[PDB]
């Protein structure tokens, strides 16, 4: 499902998904190392729960046209993840469909 | 910190029904809203629904028709009931604790809001093949 | 002697241009007196009767013909009356309507599949089916107010031809009729503005020491009873949606402006109201009230009819809203009317003569005063 | 006689439909165009009405 | 060089029935439609003539 993009170590990663928004949005972005359980790295566009550093943020949701976008600030050789995003919107059906995500590679 | 440990029959034949279950350690079962979360190979999760204390219940649509989730109160267990398993259902299951909060982009009275949902604790999951 | 004559507009604003056109610049009347003279009549007693005036005639008169002046030249839009196409727009997980239409182009021969949005009010189902009309074609005709007319009020002053002359009460606690005893002399009238509203008046003036109520027959349910505050209250009003405009050619130089995709969220219209200084007045208007009927006064919801009665009826910028106002007639938050807003307009019961009001784009932001109420009468 | 028994084709208030009308007419306000059933007012031809 | 010959069809005094009719025109009152032949009066884009 995920594309890929690629970045070497300390460089950072610009990563989008999902659809434009058409009214407020509400973006849960998830993080998926390969063997792993996925985890949440941000829910509301910019609030991160305990335990994810604040080299990652993104979009926020006050914009109509644009699209969900996740950068990661000097991206690190554990950063290697599939990042999804899951898209709450005001104007759309609730999406229970995970959108398509992007493989971060870290190019170390 | 909770662990959710997940547990079923890993391999089911075509029309089967399978049952998953998550045993609920460090909380309880009523605590929190429950969800789970398939994964196929290959492809990108899929929410299949949501269950809760209070009546708060809601499913996928695509799936609603073959599927029950519950919390069982006594054994502190969150569970999953699929029937009409096919091979399209094969997939890597997640039992979850979902938490919530709610964006305003409008009036409060006129309802100018919504409900939004994440996935905080994700248990081990479980792998479902399909013969 | 009391006469009956034909007053003229004067103004004293001249600040704005000839380009913005407003409907009430006629642009042949004169500048006021920027400093006009008030004489005082020592020792008069002049008998004023608010009812059986005929300055209201007058200036009721004018105004319709202006409004109709204005409007006839524009672009008529009975070649949309045609079978509407329509489906919900998606105000998803109500009162907007996504229609498409078969036109005429400018070549006779050919037609062309475009699309509007509509508010619910101006649109009714023909069929169980999705085939909708616009709600005026079945009885009328309906023009396109023109697209660079400002129907913004501006106060009108009204000055008697040489020969007549107009007198005041300035008696502060005069109500509609009776000898006033103290009486001068003016050129003319002070400026009026001519705002448009029913169950509430806005943005005139307000009485000076107590709140006066005026009715012709106070014994009269039927009658309209006219009650001007002493104190204005605010009322902050909005279309909170960015609205855009699509220009549709309808015809050879002939163009429909349709409410074009909405931007953003989709929101209702509302005024809001300070509970507290709504419920001071209220307290206030009774209380005055009380002093004629010697009951407990109480205050009621609109009861009925069609839009233009059961709501607060007015124009801000352009736009036409239509008020819920059951929270009022009837803690220290602010009281939030939900509006409605259509575009299909039959200004001063003339039914049969409609108007379309076309889209303003971006969003819109009122703040106007309450100045009194227009209150009718259904024990102890 | 004198009194015809005419039918129209008429545009109603929505301009992409029409109904079979009725109407009857007296003789001297109606023209055959052909020698088969088929009329007009007489006024067409000339002007306005 | 600069006359066009066109043909029309045009509105006769009975509404239902249409004319097949021609004009003759400079070229500096019609305006190519398409890259066939087919053209509009110059001003019928703009306003009434
Ligand atoms: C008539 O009267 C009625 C009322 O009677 C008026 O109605 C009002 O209408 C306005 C709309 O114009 C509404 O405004 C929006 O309100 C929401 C909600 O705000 C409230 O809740 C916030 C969150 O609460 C926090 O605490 C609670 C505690 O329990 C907790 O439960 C909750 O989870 C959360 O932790 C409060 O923060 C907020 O207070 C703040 O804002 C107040 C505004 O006035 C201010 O007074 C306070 O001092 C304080 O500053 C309040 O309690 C707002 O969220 C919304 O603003 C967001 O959404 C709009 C949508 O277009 C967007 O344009 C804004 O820019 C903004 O979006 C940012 O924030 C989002 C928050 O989730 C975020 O998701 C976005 O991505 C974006 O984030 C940006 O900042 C972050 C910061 O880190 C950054 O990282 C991002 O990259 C990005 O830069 C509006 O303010 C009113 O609420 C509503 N009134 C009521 C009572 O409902 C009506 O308008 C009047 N009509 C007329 C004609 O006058
Ligand atoms: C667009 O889609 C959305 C999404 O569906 C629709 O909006 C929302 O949809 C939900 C599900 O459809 C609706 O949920 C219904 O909730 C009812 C109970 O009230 C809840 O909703 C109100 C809304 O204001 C909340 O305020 C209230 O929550 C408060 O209390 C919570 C309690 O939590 C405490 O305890 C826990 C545990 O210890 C702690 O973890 C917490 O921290 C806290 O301490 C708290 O969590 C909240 O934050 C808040 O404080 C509730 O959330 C239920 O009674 C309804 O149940 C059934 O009826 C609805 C009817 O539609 C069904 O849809 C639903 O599936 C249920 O149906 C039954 O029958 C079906 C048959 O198939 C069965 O399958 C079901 O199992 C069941 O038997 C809902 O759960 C939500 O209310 C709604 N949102 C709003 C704002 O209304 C949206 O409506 C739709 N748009 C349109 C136009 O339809
Ligand atoms: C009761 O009384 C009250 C109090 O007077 C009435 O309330 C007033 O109502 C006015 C009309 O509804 C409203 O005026 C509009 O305000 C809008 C927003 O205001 C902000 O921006 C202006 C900018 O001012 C400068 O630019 C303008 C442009 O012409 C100049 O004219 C000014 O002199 C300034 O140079 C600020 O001054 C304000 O403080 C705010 O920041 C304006 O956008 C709007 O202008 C547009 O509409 C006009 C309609 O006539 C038109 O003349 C003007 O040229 C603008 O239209 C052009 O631009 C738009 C942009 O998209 C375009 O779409 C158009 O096609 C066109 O090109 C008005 O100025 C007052 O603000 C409001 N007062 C308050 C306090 O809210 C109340 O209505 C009345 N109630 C009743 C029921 O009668
Ligand atoms: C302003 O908004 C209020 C509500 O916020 C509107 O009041 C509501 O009007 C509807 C009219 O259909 C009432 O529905 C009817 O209620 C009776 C109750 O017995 C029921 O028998 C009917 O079958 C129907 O359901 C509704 O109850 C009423 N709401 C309240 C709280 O009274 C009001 O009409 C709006 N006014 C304007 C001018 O828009
Ligand atoms: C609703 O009524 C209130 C109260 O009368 C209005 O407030 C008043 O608005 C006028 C506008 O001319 C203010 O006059 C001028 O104010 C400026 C302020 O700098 C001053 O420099 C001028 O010399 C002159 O005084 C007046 O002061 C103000 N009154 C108060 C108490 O603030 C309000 O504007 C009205 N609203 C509407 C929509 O008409
Ligand atoms: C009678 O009415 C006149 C106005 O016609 C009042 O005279 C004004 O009084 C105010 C008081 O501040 C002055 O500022 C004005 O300049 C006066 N106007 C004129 C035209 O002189 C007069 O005060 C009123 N008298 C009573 C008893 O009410
Ligand atoms: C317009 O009318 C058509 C039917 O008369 C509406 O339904 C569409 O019909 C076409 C026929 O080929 C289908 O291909 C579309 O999928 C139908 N649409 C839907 C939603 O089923 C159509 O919805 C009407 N609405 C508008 C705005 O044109
Ligand atoms: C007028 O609108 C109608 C629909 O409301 C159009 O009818 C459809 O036209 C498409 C064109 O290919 C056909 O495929 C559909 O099958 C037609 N609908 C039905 C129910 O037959 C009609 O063509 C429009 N006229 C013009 C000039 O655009
Ligand atoms: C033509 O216009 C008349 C009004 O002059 C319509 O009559 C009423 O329309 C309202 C609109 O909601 C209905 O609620 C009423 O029930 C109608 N009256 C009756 C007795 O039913 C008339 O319906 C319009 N014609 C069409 C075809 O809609
Ligand atoms: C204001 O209204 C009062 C009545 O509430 C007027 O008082 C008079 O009351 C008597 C009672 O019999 C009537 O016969 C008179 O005709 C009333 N006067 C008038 C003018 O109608 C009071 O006079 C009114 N205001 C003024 C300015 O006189
Ligand atoms: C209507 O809008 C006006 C303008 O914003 C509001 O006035 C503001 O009110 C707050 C309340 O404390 C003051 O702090 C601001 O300084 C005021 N602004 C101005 C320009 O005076 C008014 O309160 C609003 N009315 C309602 C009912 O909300
Ligand atoms: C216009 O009038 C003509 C007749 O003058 C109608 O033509 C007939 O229509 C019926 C309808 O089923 C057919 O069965 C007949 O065969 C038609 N006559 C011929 C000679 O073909 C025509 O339909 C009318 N148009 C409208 C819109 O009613
Ligand atoms: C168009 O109008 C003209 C009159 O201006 C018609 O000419 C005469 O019409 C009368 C009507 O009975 C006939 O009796 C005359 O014989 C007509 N004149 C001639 C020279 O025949 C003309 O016929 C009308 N056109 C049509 C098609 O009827
Ligand atoms: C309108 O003009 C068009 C040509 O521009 C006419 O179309 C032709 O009509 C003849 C009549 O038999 C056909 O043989 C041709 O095949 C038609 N052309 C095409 C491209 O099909 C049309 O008939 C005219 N309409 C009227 C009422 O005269
Ligand atoms: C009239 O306004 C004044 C302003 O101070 C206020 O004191 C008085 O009580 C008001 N009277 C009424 C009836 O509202
Ligand atoms: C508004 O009307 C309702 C009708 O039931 C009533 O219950 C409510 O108390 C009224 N509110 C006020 C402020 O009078």
């Amino acid at each position: 499902a995920p594309t890929f993009v690629s970045v070497a170590p300390g460089q950072t990663a610009r990563i989008t998904c999902g659809e434009e928004s058409l009214g407020s949005r509400s973006v849960i972005w998830y993080q998926q190392r390969p063997g792993q359980a996925p985890s949440l790295i941000i829910y509301n566009n910019n609030d991160r729960p305990s335990g994810i550093p604040d080299r990652f943020s993104g979009s926020p949701g006050s914009t109509f046209g644009t699209t969900a976008t996740l950068t990661i600030t000097s991206v690190e050789a554990g950063d290697e993840a599939d990042y999804y995003c899951h898209i709450w919107d005001s104007r759309r059906p609730t999406n229970w469909v995970f959108g398509e995500g992007t493989t971060l590679i870290v190019l170390s | 910190q909770v662990h959710l440990q997940e547990s079923g029959p890993g391999l089911v034949k075509p029309s089967e029904t399978l049952s998953l279950t998550c045993n609920v350690s460090g909380t309880l079962v009523r605590d929190n809203y429950w969800s789970w979360i398939r994964q196929p190979l290959g492809k990108q999760p899929e929410w299949i629904g949501y269950v809760h204390d209070s009546g708060d219940t809601n499913y996928n649509p695509s799936l609603k028709s073959r599927v029950h989730l519950s919390l069982d109160k006594s054994k502190n267990l969150v569970s999953l009931r699929l029937t009409g398993v096919t091979a399209a259902d094969s997939a890597i299951y997640y039992c979850a604790t979902t938490k919530h909060g709610r964006r305003i982009y409008g009036v409060v009275a006129f309802k100018e809001w919504f409900t939004y949902f994440y996935m905080d604790v994700w248990g081990k999951g479980t792998s479902v093949t399909v013969s | 002697k009391d006469a009956e004559t034909t007053l003229f507009c004067a103004s004293d604003a001249k600040a704005y241009d000839t380009e913005k056109r407003n409907v009430w610049a006629t642009h042949c009347c004169v500048p006021t007196d920027p400093n006009p003279q008030e004489i005082v009549l020592e020792n008069v007693t002049e008998n004023f009767n608010m009812w059986k005036n005929n300055m209201v005639e007058q200036m009721h008169t004018d105004i319709i013909s202006l409004w109709d002046q204005s409007l006839k030249p524009c672009v008529k839009l009975t070649p949309l009356c045609v079978t509407l196409n329509c489906t919900d727009v998606n105000a998803t997980n109500e009162e907007i309507k996504n229609c498409s239409f078969n036109i005429t182009t400018e070549l006779r021969d050919k037609k062309k599949k475009v699309y509007a949005l509509f508010y619910k009010l101006d649109v009714v189902p023909i069929d169980d089916n999705n085939s909708y009309r616009l709600i005026n074609c079945n009885t009328s005709a309906i023009t396109q107010a023109c697209p660079k007319v400002s129907f913004e009020p501006i106060p009108i002053h009204y000055c008697a031809p040489a020969g007549f002359a107009i007198l005041k009460c300035n008696d502060k606690k005069f109500n509609g009729t009776g000898p006033c005893k103290n009486v001068s002399t003016v050129q003319c009238t002070h400026g009026i503005k001519p705002v448009v509203s029913t169950q509430l008046l806005l943005n005139g003036s307000l009485a000076e020491e107590e709140i006066i109520i005026r009715s012709e027959n106070i014994t009269n349910n039927a009658k309209t009873i006219i009650v001007q505050l002493n104190e204005s209250v605010e009322i902050n009003c909005t279309r909170p949606n960015n609205n855009t405009r699509k220009s549709i050619r309808i015809g050879p130089g002939q163009w429909f402006y349709a409410t074009g995709d909405i931007i953003g969220d989709i929101r209702q219209a509302h005024c809001n109201i300070s509970r507290t200084k709504w419920n001071k007045t209220l307290q206030q208007v009774a209380k005055k009230l009380r002093e004629h009927f010697n009951k407990t006064i109480i205050f009621n919801p609109s009861s009925g009819g069609d839009l233009e009665i059961t709501t607060h009826s007015f124009n801000c910028g352009g736009e036409f809203f239509y008020c819920n106002t059951s929270e009022l007639f009837n803690t220290n938050n602010t009281i939030t009317l939900p509006c409605r807003i259509k575009q299909i307009i039959n200004m001063w019961q003339r039914v049969g003569q409609a108007m379309y009001a076309p889209p303003i784009e971006g969003k819109i932001r009122c703040t106007s005063n309450i100045t009194g109420l227009l209150l009718t009468r259904d024990n102890n």
